[PDB]
């Protein structure tokens, strides 16, 4: 059937007719301009449109074309940049797929799922390390602005190009969506930039709706990247969807719905903010072997203000989720990047989502962390210390100058391994901490130089036997021989 | 002796700008306090004027 | 059957107009032409032959004047042995791909409460091998309990627990309702239950399965699920549980998580119905709708019902409304602190905000009264003591507030154990404690019998021997 | 096509059409009314009904007069004949020197370029301020916020911006004053008469000749309502995207300050029959900023830098306002007034401040090195406050008391005399270069300047400055 547009105003149009419209539904105008439909009220029609009003005219004939609203999906969108309904802006080019998936779905089941066992290499070691991630998890990054959240998250994004090329098998490799919205188109254009330059795009697809593009879109970019993601999910390869600020979808909503004359709540958002974000974040999850033993991993982003995380929005992430990456300004600042907190930071799967090589020396990590934590603030004012406490300090102050990281500078996990085994085996106590951030890099080097054996053996044994144990300490050995620092 | 002269200064001084900084606490509250009541009081109305 | 027609659609409300015979309030009614099932329940009467319904399944694919259709009944939920081993859904169908449940029976989820003149029971004691829990705050063998916290602070965790050490060892049945909690709790919940015996699942040649046994059943309204889902689970489960109470005469247990969720599933919708909000944003009908659903759970005169209900805390607000208005709902409370988790003192329970109606000596002999409270007063004194240990140091206080304090980190590091669920964290084994034990170790260490033992060792013990053991091992490590 | 007044609340124009409508955007004439007004369409109400924000005041209108639609949106004339020459919202000059003799003019409403059309190749700019160009390294061909509340230093700090950049440019500038005092706009136009960024010449038959000026005007100031203040920005931008697309020449965009934009919709959401957001604000809040900023970005056709003005309501950054405008930066500079309390100008907060070309892949490792050591410094020091006020310096330990010596000496060398600030300081200015910015602050860190007093670095640029300053304070 057909209608004619009754009023127009702020992006929303309000119909009369169509009576056999689906709530939710793609509709059309005699412009090219598209709508979806929300509000199926008694008299009229709620349409949101996808783009400005200046089109719409009140009187202008409408079409319903029955579909509800739906992206396509497949391996056409490596590679490519589309906005949230899966058109190209890339500008190279059409999107070759021919499968298309709904936008809202439901959410696999308690049966078709098992607990997460495999890690998702992050790159980083505060967080691989303490803050493990596995692959059907749902572990929020949530901070200030400028604290370094992009970085975290693009990181882990570029780590995966060495584990992706040295294999073909797709049930190992790890594809990424990131999806961006309120970003303007400058930031999305640099994250593109730095992805190319590492070779970091064949495995990577974005989703951008930018501050320019209409609320709808920012509302339902989320959900689309969420769709592209649910094909390797249930197709048995694994992938990971990132979320650039969730809390600007949680805006976007609260414009569409006050401009519905929906009623509002607290701090003027809905109550379907909560159902807005449980709808999207449990659609991860590890699918069992009868299902093809998928994943899809979700790190959304939120920006607190003030660091107020009891905020509204925070909240109810927080509730929902299955971790933390808390990131502060005061530690940014002194010196601490990334900026992780590991107190707050937790991760509720744990050591489950993590190699028992990173267990054995992340155990010992977490204990010596937390007792620096302890007695740092009384360490500051300066007391006489026992020779004990003394040595807890010089370890939790090497340790604290260990899990320091350049931008883009991620690692591999046997590396990580192996720096974190000279810091926790005391071959760092008496070393200045400033000289330490050489020590790593000189390190890093000579065992990618003489020593890619044992690399070798623990990514593929993924432990260390007392023979690796060995050869590490002999090697440590041979470079703190070989080299000269401060102390 | 001097140590405990210098001690009971020191404890003057600390209560003083203790008193201080309860003052200008106790102006921060109140302010506050009134926005948290116009804010939940606004937001009420505005959901009750919407229907 | 009446038909209906639908009028309009806003997110989760549907208006509904019958040419005649409008349904009663709560009834079931059915969508017909849609994909899936789709029940609404009716929540309104606005005029004209009109109704305004909850959804309990997303909304869209919802055309206006498709066609509905009255069941002349509230949701009916299956009940009976039939249900154990299984899970359910809000409206009784089963999401465990296993067959379909064959009930001889159908309870609706809406009741009416029992009344005064049907009295509790004694205050029977529960054994739940927890040390803190036995001691400050006894749990009752027929009365609700409370398990207030934020998020991450172990209230999940406390529950398996829970489930380990008594619906085991309980002899009648027990009901798990999953109020908006996380999907990978409920698989992994699942998985437990069914190897530690309390489901056991058979499979049949013929591709059918046989449930026998499996003293347990469980129902799930997830965050996945809309409101109006999150909302009547917890009914149905109560229905469920409400069988075996009434008819059976078996004791029951009852755990649910997070009751708060079903609060909030209320809010969501309030404004849709054309209410004004409340303080917070909550609903008006906070306060009886959260009433409705806890007076339905008390013991009576044919059998009993002990509820376990994790409440989340906002904010580790407890003045918010839902909390708020819990505390008076429950018999036993257990409050859950971040400020003592982050000593690593896990269960993170502060036992100077749980409370027990049972900790009474007359219920309780002096022994357990006159033990619990000092503990308690020799926590509050060092927890005084904190601001001048702050400004000063330890060099200011006396021998007597230095023992104070000593014996204070003592009991505080004595009151954690280990669970055995927590050895995926920890990797330690768990422990059952017994209630004489920590009573015992309890008055000695308060009488000074212990002063010479170290603080350290008073981690992780089940008993004080273990601590003996623990120093010993410490002393010998040491030279 | 003709229509009628029907309804008017305030800033706010209801109208009827009989034959046909004006699609959104549109603009309308009001015909039996002293001056020009305008009507921007901007819903449309059935019963061929039309909602219209007006341009200017709404006294004098009747329920009846005649409205005549001109069939396009707002229209701004663009060309190097704009230069030199103020223009309010509607085009219309108020430099009382004559019509704009304009060939081509552009809608105020336009489409933001794409993603492809986009080029983010990181630049620096030298501004000559210490604080900004070591810790807050400003980027060519990116946009800027200095946020602020009311008294910081946010317009003399866009002065001294003008004078140490614009003047330095070679390239075209624009500047957009959007609810900001008359006053400084007078100065601001006579100072640029002054200096020959403008320049006015007075022929013998009364007409005028603005050739070899590289500054645009544009004013929309307090005295107007908030129709006339929520489209001069658009305005401006027109103006400086017709330079930077046909021109293909870079240009400096000034807007002062851009939180009035945003302050109209929430004085006109509440008469256009909006539900209100947390604050009284617009829902629209968000997309009505966004298609503002995304329309100032640097192409592969030309470059708009920008340094916006951002006020600050109650000093209270959490307000959804400069919120929202924190997305849309690339440079950030936040004002403080605990720090103008203590007499230091530019009352710049560095922490709060930050940027993205400060990496070490823009920026050298020792420029880096230095800012971070500085922040790590600051921060320290900011950890002490609280017990430094509640029991004293004492206290501290001698490490604690150097890192306090030497952060409050980096505090009072930030703090620079602009040239423009000569009028009610007396002390002339200091340009400052980057290295000598950077030596500086290396020898405060390392503990070659100790030995200094600490009154010594208020106000004096480089450090050769402050050894005198030093010398001279020995006696
Ligand atoms: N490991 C790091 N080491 C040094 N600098 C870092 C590191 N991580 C991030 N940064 C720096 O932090 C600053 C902010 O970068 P980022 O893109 O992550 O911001 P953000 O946290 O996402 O907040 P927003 O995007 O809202 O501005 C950058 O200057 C970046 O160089
Ligand atoms: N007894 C415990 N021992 C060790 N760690 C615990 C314990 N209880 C909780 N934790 C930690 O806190 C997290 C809380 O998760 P959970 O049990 O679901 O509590 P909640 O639902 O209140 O957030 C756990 O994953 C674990 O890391
Ligand atoms: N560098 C400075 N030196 C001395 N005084 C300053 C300086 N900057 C600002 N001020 C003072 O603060 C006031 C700020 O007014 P103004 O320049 O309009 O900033 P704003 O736009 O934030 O209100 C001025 O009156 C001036 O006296
Ligand atoms: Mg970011
Ligand atoms: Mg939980
Ligand atoms: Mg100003």
């Amino acid at each position: 059937e057909v209608g004619r547009v009754v009023s127009v105003g702020d992006g929303i149009a309000r119909l009369f007719g169509l009576e056999g419209v689906q709530a939710g539904e793609l509709v059309e105008f005699q412009n090219g301009m598209t709508g979806m439909a929300l509000n199926l009220e008694t008299d009229n029609v709620g349409v949101v449109i996808f783009g400005d009003d200046r089109s719409v005219l009140e009187g202008d004939s409408v079409k319903r074309t029955g579909r509800i609203v739906d992206v396509p999906i497949g391996p056409g969108l490596l590679g490519r940049v589309v906005d949230a309904l899966g058109n190209p802006i890339d500008g190279k080019g059409p999107i070759p797929a021919k499968e298309r998936r709904r936008v809202e779905l439901k959410a696999p089941g308690i049966i078709p799922r098992k607990s997460v066992h495999e890690p998702m290499m992050t790159g980083l070691k505060c967080v691989d390390a303490l803050v493990p991630v596995g692959r059907g998890q749902r572990e929020l990054i949530i901070g200030d602005r400028q604290t370094g959240k992009t970085a975290v998250a693009v990181d882990a994004i570029i780590n995966q190009k060495e584990i992706n090329d040295s294999t073909d098998d797709e049930s190992k490799k790890l594809y990424c969506i990131y999806v961006a919205v309120g970003q303007k188109r400058s930031t999305v254009a640099q994250i593109v930039k730095a992805l190319e330059q590492r070779d970091a795009m064949k495995y990577t697809t974005v989703v951008a709706a930018t501050a320019s593009e209409a609320a709808p879109l920012q509302f339902l970019a989320p959900y689309s990247g969420c769709a592209m993601g649910e094909w390797f999910r249930d197709s048995g390869r694994h992938c990971v969807i990132i979320y650039d600020d969730l809390s600007k979808q949680a805006t976007a909503y609260r414009q569409m719905s006050l401009l519905l004359r929906r009623p509002p709540g607290r701090e003027a958002y809905p109550g379907d903010v909560f159902y807005l974000h449980s709808r999207l974040l449990e659609r991860a999850a590890k699918m069992g072997d009868k299902s093809g033993g998928g994943s899809l991993t979700a790190l959304p982003v939120i920006e607190t203000q003030a660091g107020d995380v009891s905020a509204y929005i925070p909240t109810n992430v927080i509730s929902i989720t299955d971790g933390q990456i808390f990131l502060e300004t005061e530690l940014f600042y002194k010196g601490i990047r990334p900026a992780i907190n590991v107190g707050l930071s937790v991760s509720r799967v744990g050591s489950a989502a993590q190699v028992k090589a990173m267990k054995q020396v992340a155990g010992t990590m977490k204990l010596e962390l937390a007792q620096y934590r302890e007695v740092a603030a009384f360490a500051q004012f300066g007391s006489d210390l026992d020779a004990s406490t003394r040595q807890l300090l010089t370890r939790g102050t090497a340790l604290t100058e260990l899990l320091k990281q350049r931008q883009y500078s991620p690692m591999k996990n046997s590396v990580q391994v192996c720096v974190l085994y000279c810091g926790v085996k005391g071959y760092l106590d008496p070393l200045d901490p400033k000289e330490i951030s050489r020590f790593e890099s000189l390190f890093i080097d000579y065992i990618n130089a003489n020593h890619q054996d044992i690399l070798k053996t623990i990514e593929t044994e993924k432990e260390l036997s007392e023979k690796t144990e060995a050869k590490l300490r002999a090697a440590v050995d041979e470079f703190v021989a070989m080299n000269e620092f401060k102390k | 002796a001097s140590e405990q002269s210098a001690r009971m200064s020191a404890m003057d001084n600390a209560s003083t700008n203790a008193g201080e900084m309860i003052s200008s606490l106790t102006l921060r509250y109140n302010r506050a306090r009134q926005a948290k009541i116009t804010t939940e009081l606004v937001e009420i109305i505005s959901g009750a004027n919407a229907l | 059957t009446n038909h209906g027609r639908i009028t309009q659609v806003i997110g989760a409300v549907v208006d509904v107009h019958f040419d005649e015979q409008l349904p009663p309030i709560l009834n079931s009614l059915e969508v017909q032409g849609h994909t899936n099932r789709l029940v609404l329940e009716v929540a309104q009467h606005l005029g004209e032959n009109t109704v305004r319904t909850i959804a309990m399944d997303a909304t869209e694919g919802l055309v206006r004047g498709q066609k509905v259709v009255d069941t002349g009944a509230p949701i009916q939920v299956p009940v009976g042995v039939e249900t154990l081993g299984r899970i359910m859904n809000v409206i009784g169908e089963p999401v465990d791909e296993c067959g379909p449940v064959p009930a001889k029976k159908t309870y609706s989820i809406h009741r009416a409460a029992p009344l005064f003149a049907d009295q509790s029971t004694e205050p029977g004691l529960l054994q739940t091998g927890i040390k803190v829990v036995d001691l400050l705050a006894p749990y009752a063998k027929g009365g609700k309990i409370g398990l207030f916290g934020g998020a991450g602070v172990g209230k999940t965790v406390l529950i398996m627990e829970l489930i380990n050490n008594v619906a085991n060892k309980h002899g009648g049945f027990s009901v798990f309702a999953g109020v908006g909690e996380r999907t990978r709790e409920g698989n992994d919940l699942y998985h437990e239950m069914m190897t530690t015996g309390v489901i056991k699942r058979k499979k049949l040649e013929d591709g059918k399965f046989d449930f026998t046994g499996s003293k347990a059943a469980l129902v799930y309204g997830q965050m996945n699920e809309p409101p109006g889902a999150r909302a009547r689970v917890a009914l149905t489960a109560l229905s469920v549980a409400e069988y075996f109470r009434d008819e059976q005469g078996q004791d029951v247990l009852l755990f649910i998580d997070n009751i708060y969720r079903f609060t909030q599933a209320g809010s969501e919708v309030s404004a849709l119905l054309g209410r004004i909000p409340s303080a917070v944003g909550y609903q008006p009908t906070l306060a009886t709708d959260l009433g409705q659903l806890q007076e339905r759970i008390t013991t009576t005169k044919k059998g009993s019902i002990t509820s376990v209900q994790a409440v989340y805390v906002p904010a580790d607000d407890l003045t918010d409304p839902a909390p708020a208005t819990t505390f008076a709902h429950l018999d036993a409370t257990t409050v859950l602190s971040r400020q003592i988790a982050e000593l690593g003192i896990y269960p993170a329970v502060d036992p100077l905000d749980s409370t027990s109606r049972m900790l009474a000596p007359e219920i309780v002999g002096q022994e357990h009264y006159d033990t619990a409270r000092a503990t308690q007063k020799l926590l509050q004194d060092y927890k005084s003591l904190q601001d001048i240990i702050a400004i000063l140091g330890m060099d200011e206080l006396s021998e007597e507030d230095k023992l104070v304090v000593s014996r204070a980190r003592k009991i505080q590091r004595f009151l954690s154990q280990p669970f055995t669920v927590a050895e995926v964290f920890t990797g330690k084994p768990g422990r059952f404690v017994e209630l004489p034990e920590t009573i015992k170790s309890a008055q000695t260490i308060l009488r000074g019998e212990c002063d010479d033992l170290p603080e350290m060792a008073f981690y992780m013990c089940g008993g004080l021997e273990e601590v003996r053991s623990k120093a010993v091992k410490m002393a010998q490590e040491a030279a």
